[PDB]
């Protein structure tokens, strides 16, 4: 049939996927106002999306660093965090990532869809937030090698440290699964850690 | 250890920040 | 992977449970340690979503239940999920 196959599909569905979710999660967790978002479709669902280029240029960067840890399967979480004022974590959306085309790829899209629904109406059950709330993304990395650090410096302006205790620590932290998907070529999950008491 | 886990050294803009609307 | 006495498809592991609930009347130790096992095997497979409906589902059918005895079967396989959970993830699933 066809030779022309990009090889590092997965990895841009992934990080594509990635983007739409960190902008529906910060919509519906009213990180900021929704006078920045536009009504949108993906994966033939309606989605949020931020209008705002500085807010827009952070996420985008930081997806584009974590494209090369994917490609290599290095990711096993990804973490939107998001802070109050004080600047402590009060909720963890978190995807855990296993990765074990054509139409099949459309089957991953179908897949994948699900997680935006979840985030949708995830607002339920959840606790609502603080006032004052901004966010922050962690990577886990499957092993602590320094390739990983290597890869992920690609942006000058846009460097990336180890975390501290401060930064993940959140205190006696509930569990909310949303969706766990499982097939060949990609295994994840989408639960959230939230803060007992908020 | 928190040895596998990495962050952005820059925080993104805050919703304060946002407020200054300059789209 | 994960199944109860041999029902892996969530359809099937959960009509296994109403069965089960909704008819024995006193039920077996040897029935509620396999869905302890289960319940723990999720965590293990890494399949969270199905393990906070079966508790979900487990929660409604044995609490709505006057029958004590599948209170008191419910708080014993809660709470060895949740003592499983806070080692592993390091929180405990939220239930209301």
């Amino acid at each position: 049939t066809q030779d022309l196959n990009f090889g590092q599909v997965v990895a841009d569905v992934l990080c594509e996927f990635l983007e739409v979710a960190v902008h529906l999660i910060l919509y519906v967790r009213e990180v900021y106002p929704v006078g920045i978002f536009q009504k949108r479709k993906k994966y033939n669902v309606p989605v949020q999306m931020s209008c705002h280029p500085e807010l827009n240029q952070y996420i985008q960067d930081t997806l584009h660093c974590v494209k090369p840890l994917l490609e290599k399967n290095d990711v096993e979480k990804v973490v939107v965090v998001i802070l109050d004022k004080e600047h402590r974590p009060v909720e963890k959306f978190v995807f855990e990532i296993t990765q074990p085309s054509d139409s099949l790829l459309s089957h991953v899209e179908q897949l994948l869809r699900a997680f935006i629904l979840k985030i949708s109406v995830c607002d339920a059950v959840l606790d609502h937030n603080p006032p004052g709330c901004t966010f922050t993304v962690l990577v886990h990395t499957r092993e602590a090698a320094t390739r990983n650090m290597e890869k992920i410096q690609v942006i000058k302006d846009f460097p990336w440290i180890l975390a501290d205790e401060q930064d993940v620590h959140m205190h006696d932290p509930r569990l909310i699964p949303l969706k766990t998907m499982t097939s060949d070529i990609l295994k994840m999950q989408l639960y959230v850690e939230e803060r007992a008491h908020k | 250890r928190t040895a596998n886990i990495l962050k952005p050294l820059m925080s993104p803009p805050s919703r304060e920040e946002i407020m200054a609307t300059l789209l | 992977a994960p199944n109860l006495a041999g029902a892996v498809e969530f359809n099937d592991v959960k009509t296994l449970l109403r069965e089960w609930i909704t008819t024995i009347s006193d039920p077996m130790e040897e029935d509620i340690l396999q869905v302890v096992k289960y319940c723990t095997d999720l965590i293990e497979e890494k399949d969270l979503e199905k393990l906070d409906l079966v508790i979900k589902y487990m929660k409604r059918l044995m609490q709505q239940s006057v029958e004590s005895v599948w209170n008191m079967a419910f708080d014993f396989i809660l709470d060895n999920v949740q003592v499983v959970l806070q080692q592993t993830y390091g929180s405990t699933l939220k239930v209301t």
